[PDB]
RNA sequence: AGCCAGGAUGUUGGCUUAGAAGCAGCCAUCAUUUAAAGAAAGCGUAAUAGCUCACUGGUCGAGUCGGCCUGCGCGGAAGA
């Protein structure tokens, strides 16, 4: 469950998220899993979507994740007046911008590598779609 | 040649004939008898030889007994007797386990006198070869 | 052997060249050499096609505009980020 | 019949019908696969 | 697309098999006769299996298959 190890600062002003994404080409392995839409990734969800694909693939190739949470969310619980000071970081989220490539892999048949990023998107709160590396 | 009449195969060895242990009670229930396993059965069984599996038709139509002309052993049964193991796989792709070369079995399968398919006998040859291989040997062709 | 036709820009900037891509066109640029570098206006689906074929990424292709002939060679392209399309093609006089 | 918002071919099998406005799958080798609404 | 045929041979495949004979198992995935036919498609026998398929002849006789950019719709949709 990815997470920073460490940080400068506890919490993050909550921000926007506008903006086109910025890692947008398969740029390690041979295929990407990339965003289509605009959102938040969690930790738990990347990890979900990993697994998934993981798994698909048994132990073979290899598998690259573009994104990494490293914004802390706070949440207020149940029965707590407005104000008194920020709430608790409950988990990490990434950003996710329309372009980015969040997964990427290597060392499979297409096929697979189309079977695998399947199954993982099914995990995922933002649309997907599976791109290949380019020349150039 | 025809279509369907009557026709199984469930042996252990020629030199164990009519058994009940390995078989039985499914020997004979449909035109064929735990008991006539032996006159048909060795009607050319003992003069040969006893240590090869082998099974054979059964041709019925409603006639008492059964009328079935025997023919040829398996190839893996002589793997046993011939070319190696007694069991044959072991960890049968771990390692190469077991071997064989291009002599043996050649002319242990260059007998069939009643079976095996294509006029060029140097190819229904290697056609026995791999019946060495499914259980993962090696090749000394 | 690879032949991409297409007009010179009469105009230039977002305006013009977001226009652009609403008609299925798209910008792209031509430089190098010692002539001053010729802005392009390529037709979409043929090039986008073209550009399937590794070759393309490799090869001199030759670029009709007017009816001149320049020679070029791929340099940088810009994709949509996440449409399989092009937004812009770098062209080397070569 | 399964009744749900995906339905889908489950074998060479199922088929895939509209019937009046809704899709339907008729299976003609397995009854569990025969389907509604999605 | 449909309909008529075939779907074989090492091999009932060796196998931590009581019995598997393609079948949860076993491991690899080779090799003969052919138009082609998978140590493998399947509902599935006490084990034989009986029966349609992947693949290929014939018949037929002109189109057929499914991804891409896209417009508008369809289901998903239960309240006093
Ligand atoms: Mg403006
Ligand atoms: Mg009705
Ligand atoms: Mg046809
Ligand atoms: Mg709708
Ligand atoms: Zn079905």
């Amino acid at each position: 469950m990815l997470q920073p190890k460490r940080t400068k600062f506890r919490k993050m002003h909550k921000g926007r998220n506008r903006g086109l994404a910025q890692g947008t080409d398969v740029s390690f392995g041979s295929f990407g899993l990339k965003a289509v839409g605009r959102g938040r990734l969690t930790a738990r969800q990347i990890e979900a979507a990993r697994r998934a694909m993981t798994r698909a693939v048994k132990r073979q190739g290899k598998i690259w994740i573009r994104v990494f949470p490293d914004k802390p969310i706070t949440e207020k619980p149940l029965a707590v007046r407005m104000g008194k000071g920020k709430g608790n970081v409950e988990y990490w989220v990434a950003l996710i911008q329309p372009g980015k490539v969040l997964y990427e892999m290597d060392g499979v048949p297409e096929e697979l590598a189309r079977e695998a990023f399947k199954l993982a998107a099914a995990k995922l709160p933002i649309k997907t779609t599976f791109v290949t590396k380019t020349v150039m | 040649a025809k279509k369907v009449q009557a026709y199984v195969k469930l042996q252990v060895a020629a030199g164990m004939a009519n058994p009940s242990p390995p078989v039985g009670p499914a020997l004979g229930q449909q035109g064929v008898n735990i008991m006539e396993f032996c006159k048909a059965f060795n009607a050319k069984t003992d003069s040969i030889e006893k240590g090869l599996p082998i099974p054979v038709v059964i041709t019925v139509y409603a006639d008492r007994s059964f009328t079935f002309v025997t023919k040829t052993p398996p190839a893996a049964v002589l793997l046993k007797k011939a070319a190696g193991i007694k069991s044959g796989s072991g960890k049968p792709n771990k390692d190469k386990v077991g071997k064989i070369s291009r002599a043996q079995l050649q002319e242990i399968a260059q007998t069939k006198a009643a079976d095996m398919t294509g006029a060029d006998i140097e190819a229904m040859t290697r056609s026995i070869e791999g019946t060495a291989r499914s259980m993962g040997l090696v090749v000394e062709d | 052997m690879f032949t991409i036709n297409a007009e010179v820009r009469k105009e230039q900037g977002k305006g013009a060249s977001r226009r652009l891509r609403a008609a299925n066109k798209f910008p792209a640029i031509i430089y190098g050499g010692k002539e001053a570098p010729l802005a392009i206006e390529l037709d979409h689906d043929k090039v986008m096609n073209m550009q399937a074929k590794a070759e393309f990424y490799s090869e001199v292709l030759t670029i009709v505009v007017d009816g001149k002939e320049i020679k070029v060679k791929a340099q940088d392209v810009q994709r949509h980020p996440y449409k399989p399309k092009l937004q812009h093609i770098d062209f080397v006089r070569a | 019949m399964k009744v749900r918002a995906s339905v889908k071919k489950l074998c060479r099998n199922c088929k895939i019908v509209k019937r009046d406005g809704v899709i339907r799958v008729i299976c003609s080798a397995e009854p569990k696969h025969k389907q509604r609404q999605g």
